[PDB]
């Protein structure tokens, strides 16, 4: 078996919630 | 605590914490700021980790191994997977 696909942070090219 | 120079951080929409490095236009799950020496994982202990690991126990499938590095997934342990490859 494959565990479970690599889960990545919101891509970059996009819109973030830069609340910070 | 701040960051380095053009870096962000923010908030998915489940509220988990993310980076976004302007400089290389990328995003990560790993703290600049908390950059850890990284060492060789045959060289960690019992329940080190190396930099960059992350131990998921997933109630569907079980144990895995996450590697923010790589952005790999692995079932073995990557510790004792190197152990055992160095016998």
């Amino acid at each position: 078996d494959r565990p479970p696909p690599y889960v990545a942070p919101p891509s970059y090219e996009g819109p973030h919630r830069t609340l910070g | 605590d701040p960051l380095p120079d053009n870096w962000e951080m923010a908030y998915t929409e489940k509220g988990e914490v993310y980076f976004i490095d302007h400089n290389t236009k990328t995003t990560s799950w790993l703290d600049p700021r908390l950059a850890k020496k990284a060492k060789p994982p045959e060289e960690c202990k019992e329940n080190e980790l190396p930099y960059g690991w992350e131990k998921i126990d997933d109630p569907i499938y079980g144990t895995y191994y996450v590697d923010h590095i790589n952005r790999r997934t692995q079932f073995e342990n990557p510790v004792l997977e190197a152990k055992r490859k160095l016998q």
